[PDB]
Parts: structure tokens; C-alpha cells; sequence
């Protein structure tokens, strides 16, 4: 379960808060996916006291709420159950932004990708097997996979990487458009398993 | 001039008090009940909630309350989700909000239950220990304050399997601030509306 | 990767074999779901020599291929990577057959459901949380659940005794009833164990 | 008396031979190459394949083969998926089917590449060791027999992370049989068409 309480002393009506919250939640919490299990209790609240007496431009209020939520998501990812790797899955070159998000989640949730990651293994094969199941526009012969900026798969085949560190970026380009999206996730560790079984 | 800083939370902006107490909901004795209180002058609120078709009592309650766009307080517990607990679980949620409203009203600020958001987190399927929770409610209203440690305690009290609390505040150069706290380390794939 | 080859000495034209195989695969292999990861290589082939010189009725050919595939699915489940629990997830009372299958698969793939089962823990709340994410017609107040025949969830709340249900044995059946129709479906799955993680992270 | 019997597989029905050999594809030197041969008189066949948009060379080749409704043999290797291997990987699949068809033609049954289904399982992204594979094709064709042990060696040869083979046969009371072997212990959630 993810609970979050936001507060502000900016002067803002409920409609102003709703916009800032819905934009931030779409970009941040909605793209945080640790173990692919969505809870019965998730809640995010945003309250204003207006104690500053200052009404911000809406764009600035939105940006402030986004920065807070995004940093909170970073903190949630860093303390996830059994975390050993802090993983970002970026999909670029999709037909649409939604396609990229769907692809990224498919990869992030996949149990063989997550275990390869726990093992510090730049296993692009498992990434391709995963993304191949995404319900989106896909050309297998146009896909590239990178781990920490190093291309290991290009044009859907192995290119002619040390993942020992905790931070891992996987970047997959689909070469079928300009849609892009990014998911924060983690690996599937013995620690995850033990915490959730014992 | 704008500063985004960790180690600050819900009481960073003006007009908010918070606290966390150990109410004995958790067998361990750890902090497990948080309160966040808006001092005014304004009470604007917005909220988004799980898109899970199975929603806990406190989600159903708070979804209803947010239709007003107004909040005085948020009461949050760990040590139990109050989820899949049926009408009796929803009655407990209502009773918590009423108890917070009564404690605040007695403390000096006239509040109705409809102005109190309720959140819970923990095991699904058990009912809440109401004697402990209601005793905790009275306690936490008398501990809340505007200091940063009040925010810290509230952040600690909402933790379940978390090892550290999660807090941040954005200080805008135009002299307003957004503060936040969060928890969640597992069953963590939000889909909010 | 799942590879399967079937052979028959029954006399049958390609179209008859195709009907048999498609019907069997949909009911068996397509409902076998161990770790939620579909491979680049999966193949099922059905060959006929017709050496028996007997042309069976279509229904009889269908049933035989079905029974064979269903048994191989049981064997594959039983020897899954790091298996400790052979888990069958049945959903009944769904709005449609497809809804039940989508439900059953949502439960079977859930990492918290699977780790609870590895622990022999009847954490039924995790099953409710999982099923509530299925993109199907659902009424949370009408969900009932049994584990190995014992009630754990009744009309969306806990059954008395639920937390004492014994899941120590290797076979686990989860039956979830949705009270919104008569669509039904069954998935063969397994738990998520330390052995699975070790095998797939080495 | 229709019976479903384990430890019996693809050579249980009449008109079928099989074998499995250690071609040196696996570093272990376990069995890694299997052959199933149809003796006729009929050669009817049907197939279904992964709905994954990323399809291995042998899936692409066998889908093509199956448009004829006709098969004389299936060659299957473990120790490598030959997946995501480009035009050259597809060439390797064709070279295997060609090799089997030639070897059958030498064995005594005239056969063309288009009559030979090809399956692979193992790691994704690596090329096959063709010298070793092709030497194994010669061996496996010379080894194939209609005995149960033939079906059994083939069921063993297709294993990767499996601990046991998977085999069954249904003996219908009208004197015909359906036999089967399978493998797969992980990356195991088929979606077939």
C-alpha cells in the first residue's frame, strides 16, 4: 500500500489542487511499479491552508506538486521490500506515449527480467521476450536494448556491461514513433521472497 | 532560490500541525497512528484513490468526503488496512472520523466528521482494534504541532514494512511551500483516479 | 520455453488435427501459467501417420488430444522451476468465461499471492487485492473464496477460521466465486520460491 | 479400455521413430538433440506457435512449413533458442532442416527441407554451434527407432532446466493411440495460435 499526504500554504481552490494532483499522480505514482500488485488502500491527498496568501500561477503549483511527488517516488523505490537494484525502465520510439508506458511496465513486471537484474545480468534476451508480449505496435527487427547507456541489442539482435552497482537503467527503443515513458521499479530478490513468505 | 529538500514534510508549510503516536495497534509498540491538521484559513482539498475494484473502508469513506473539496484533518493508521471488512469495517471508519472531529472540537476547533479524511494500511481482512485506535485519537490530537518533528512522527507512524520514512518539501522562491510524506514498500504499483 | 510434440496413428486430415490441437491448446497450454513470461520459441506440433488405418470421429480425436495435453500440462506444472506448491486457481461465477480466465490469471501471476503460497500462508487478502485489478465485471461484496475446500472469504469479508487454514501440503486449490454470472476457468500455476529466484539469477 | 499412460510418448503410436543424442551443443554433454520421424503412410500435420511478437527463427520456419499441412520429421535442440539471431540464425534453421532431409534421403526415405519442422529451446540471442549440430543430425537419424526408448531419449534431449521428462500416451479402445512429449519449466506461460 502507498499512502501519501501533501500539504501547501499556497492559496489555491480545490480545482487548482485537483489539477496539480492529477497531473503529478499520472507522471509519478502511476509509473512506480515495484511488484506489480496494486493495493486496496492507495490514497493521495493534497490539502491547502492558504496561510501564505499567495496564489501561484497554476503551472508553478503543478510543477511544485510534481517535484515533491517525484522525489517521494524516488524515496519509495529506494526503500522497497528486498530492494538491491534501483531500476528505471525507459521505453522510447513507441507509436504513442501510452504504448511506451505499456511496454515499460511489461518489462518492469516481468519475473525473469527482475531476477536477471537481482543477479546483475544485462540479459537483453529476457527484455525482448517480455516486451514482445506487450499489446502495442512492435517491429522485432527495429528494437534496441541498452543497460546503463551501453547498447547490447541493436536491430533486434546482439550488438557485435558491469551491473554490479545498485542503480540500473534499461532503455528500449522501438523505432516506430516518438512515444516515450519511464517506470521506476526494483529487482526480485531472495529478500523480497523472504519478507513476503515468512 | 526554490529549494527541494528531504528531511522536511507535512508541517513544512504554514498552517499545518501533525503528530504520530503508538496506540497499540501494532503488537511491536511502534508508532502507528498519524494526524495531519489544517489550521486554516482555507480548507481546500483534492484526492485520488486506488482504481482497485476492491476498495477498503477508509478509501470508500474518503472518496465520499472529498466530493466537498474541503478537509480539516487526515487521520491515518498503520497496523491494519481495514480492508474487506464489510459494513462493520465502514462503521469503524466512520467512528474514527467522528472521534477525530469530536477530539478537535473539544480541543477548540469545531469540526464535523465529514471534514476528516481517513487512511489505513497493513494486513487485509482483519477489523481494527477500536478501543486502542479511539484512545490513540484523543492522544494524537493533544500531541499535534507545527514543528518539523511533528511531521516526522506522522511520517514514522504511517510505516508498515518501510525501513525509513519518506518526506520532502519544496520551498518556492515566492514564499509558499509544498510538503509531503509517503509510505509503501510492497503491494506497490499505484493506479490512481 | 514450452515445446511439445504429439503423434498419432489415427487417420486424420490436417484440418481434423488442427481442430483437435487448437481446441486442446486453448484448454490446456494456454491455461498453464508458471511465471507469467511467454517465450519466443513455444511450439506444439501434432503429426499423424494414419498407420492404424482407423479414422476416428472428430469428437473422439478432440477428446484424446485434449486428455494428452492436459496430462502433459500437469507434468510441466509438477516440475516447474523451483516448484514447492502445485497451485490450481479456479474462478467461477464470472460474467463471461473470458472474465473468469482473466481473473484466474490475475491471481495466478500475482507476486504476493505466489510468495504467500510459498510460505504456506493463507493470506486471502492478497487474493482479493489481486482479483480486484482484473479488468472484468466485479462486485466486491459478492466475492467468496476457498483454499483446499475451506472457506477463507465470504461475501467479501473474512470467514471465521480463515487464518488457521492448513496449506502445508504441496497441492493447493484456490476457488474464487464472483457471484455475477456462471463463467468459469482454471489456471495451473506454482508458487514463487527461493529456488525460483536462485535458478533465474545465477 | 481406454488408458492414459505416463512414461510412454511419441513412439507409442505406430508409424513413428525417434531418438536423442548428445551433440555437444550443451557444455554438460547431456542429450541435446531430438528427432521425431513419421514413417507414413500418411503425413498430415497441424501446429500452433507462440503469439509473442518476437519469434525465434525456428518458429518462423516451422510456421511456414506448417502451411502445407504436411510433415515428415521434427528436429529439436536444447542448449540454444536460436532466437533474435537475424537472417543468419534463420539460415541456420534452414541448414538444420536441409541436413535432416538429406540424412533421411540417405537413410532410405526421400525428403526435402520443407518437410522438416525445426524447434529450439535455450538461451536467447546466441547463435547455434553448427558443426556440432550438423554432426548430431547425422547421428540422431542413424539412431532413430520405433521402440519406446527412442521416444524416451527424445523427451530427454529436449530438456533444459527440466529435472524430469514429460511424456504420456492415450491408447483408445478403437486401437489407435495419441503420444506426447513436452518440456518447459520456466518462461512458461504459453499463448498459442
Amino acid at each position: 500500500t502507498m499512502l501519501c499526504v501533501l500539504t501547501t500554504d499556497a492559496a489555491a481552490e480545490p480545482a487548482a489542487l485537483e489539477r496539480a494532483l492529477r497531473r503529478a499522480a499520472a507522471a509519478t505514482f502511476d509509473r512506480l511499479d515495484i511488484d506489480g500488485s496494486c493495493s486496496t488502500n492507495d490514497t493521495v491527498l493534497l490539502l491547502s491552508s492558504g496561510a501564505s496568501e499567495i496564489p501561484p500561477a497554476q503551472a508553478d503549483l503543478d510543477e511544485a506538486v510534481l517535484r515533491v511527488c517525484d522525489d517521494l517516488c524516488a524515496q519509495l523505490q529506494a526503500d522497497a521490500e528486498g530492494v538491491t537494484k534501483r531500476v528505471t525502465v525507459t521505453v522510447t520510439g513507441a507509436a504513442t506515449e501510452d504504448d511506451a508506458l505499456v511496454a515499460a511496465r511489461q518489462i518492469a513486471r516481468d519475473s525473469l527480467v527482475k531476477t536477471a537484474l537481482f543477479g546483475s545480468d544485462p540479459n537483453w534476451g529476457r527484455v525482448l521476450a517480455a516486451v514482445g508480449m506487450a499489446p502495442i505496435t512492435l517491429d522485432p527487427d527495429r528494437i534496441s536494448v541498452s543497460f546503463n547507456g551501453a547498447a547490447v541489442c541493436v536491430h533486434g539482435v546482439g550488438a557485435p556491461v558491469d551491473l554490479s552497482d545498485a542503480d540500473i537503467d534499461i532503455t528500449v527503443d522501438l523505432g516506430v514513433g516518438d512515444g516515450q515513458a519511464r517506470i521506476r521499479t526494483t529487482d526480485l530478490s531472495h529478500a523480497y521472497v523472504e519478507e513476503n513468505s515468512a | 532560490t526554490t529549494r527541494l529538500l528531504r528531511a522536511q514534510g507535512v508541517t513544512a508549510p504554514a498552517g499545518f500541525r501533525a503528530a504520530g503516536v503508538a496506540a497499540g495497534i501494532k503488537a511491536s509498540g511502534a508508532l502507528d497512528l498519524a494526524l495531519v491538521f489544517n489550521e486554516g484559513p482555507d480548507y481546500a482539498a483534492a484526492g485520488v484513490f486506488t482504481r482497485n475494484q476492491v476498495k477498503a473502508a477508509p478509501v470508500l469513506w474518503t472518496q465520499q468526503v472529498l466530493t466537498t473539496g474541503r478537509l480539516r484533518a487526515v487521520i491515518l493508521n498503520s497496523g491494519g488496512a481495514n480492508a474487506c471488512t464489510g459494513p462493520a469495517g465502514f462503521a469503524d471508519t466512520h467512528a474514527t472520523a467522528e472521534a477525530v472531529a469530536a477530539a478537535l472540537s473539544d480541543w477548540g476547533t469545531e469540526t464535523g466528521a465529514i471534514e476528516v479524511a481517513v487512511c489505513s494500511t497493513g494486513l487485509i481482512g482483519d477489523r481494527l482494534p477500536m478501543d486502542k485506535l479511539l484512545a490513540g485519537v484523543a492522544h494524537v490530537v493533544h500531541e499535534m504541532h507545527g514543528g518539523l518533528v511533528g511531521g516526522d512522527e506522522a511520517a514514522h507512524a504511517i510505516m508498515t514494512t518501510d525501513n525509513v520514512p519518506k518526506q520532502v518539501a519544496l520551498h518556492h522562491h515566492d514564499n509558499w511551500t509544498v510538503g509531503g510524506m509517503a509510505k509503501g514498500a510492497g503491494m506497490l504499483a499505484p493506479s490512481l483516479a
